[PDB]
């Protein structure tokens, strides 16, 4: 039996909201967000991880830095590489640069990753409730998303299969008193704390996989 | 060229 609502931010699994600025690296922020929660689950220590390390070093795994990428390829790089540096030691500059991965500054590892069945929102609910934050892709290509402010986000022109933006599901919940009505996914974005609701968005949940939230979800195995 |  899964809980009626989950919010990993209230348990110390989530770093403050970051900002990718003018670089298509949301895939990297989604990936660091998920690894941050799994390393916290493992050691009890919350340590911000380096998106720039992923931008600069994971081209061999199929990512293209500020030109886009995929969270699964990022978890694959961390596995193959044997580590990932901290935000502090390998700072974010939002441009493609030379790979300067330093093993002595690594604060995270993974052995691969687990995938949630494509399009299965209840499989994603189970992953969120039992594992921690989950990396997901969504269709964020709309002005309504760009100017989102509060409430449950629902966009008619949203696609559940052609996705363009990586984010992190940190929980789920509902509004009102009926735990099965007007449900939503709690999602951390990487456009800074100033965007949306303190950097977060509530996306309609159990409404036919709105915006593709459960189409390509995964988490790193630590 | 993927997610951005
Ligand atoms: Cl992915």
């Amino acid at each position: 039996d899964l809980p009626k609502s989950v919010d990993w931010r209230k348990k110390g699994y989530v770093t403050p909201v970051k900002n990718q600025k003018q670089c298509g690296s949301a895939w990297a922020f989604s990936a660091t967000g998920a690894l941050e929660g799994q390393m916290f689950r493992k050691t009890g220590k919350l340590v911000s991880l380096s998106e720039q390390n992923l931008v600069d070093c994971s081209r061999p795994q199929g990512n293209q830095g500020c030109n886009g990428g995929f969270m699964a390829r990022a978890f694959q790089y961390v596995k193959e590489n044997g580590g990932l540096d901290s935000e502090e030691s390998y700072p974010y500059v939002a441009v493609d640069e030379i790979c300067k991965y330093r093993p002595e500054n690594s604060v995270a590892q993974d052995t691969g990753f687990t995938v949630v069945a494509p399009g299965k929102e209840k499989a994603l609910m189970k992953a969120v409730a039992t594992v921690g934050p989950i990396s997901v892709a969504m269709d964020a290509g709309h002005s309504s998303f760009q100017f989102y402010k509060s409430g449950i986000y629902f966009e008619p022109d949203c696609s559940s299969k052609n996705l363009d933006h990586g984010v992190l599901v940190v929980g789920y919940g509902f509004e009102g008193a009926n735990s099965q009505n007007s449900k939503y996914w709690l999602v951390k974005n990487s456009w800074g704390p100033e965007w949306g609701s303190n950097g977060y968005v509530k996306i309609a949940k159990d409404k036919n996989n709105h915006c593709g939230i459960a189409t390509a979800a995964s988490y790193p195995n630590v | 060229t993927a997610h951005e």
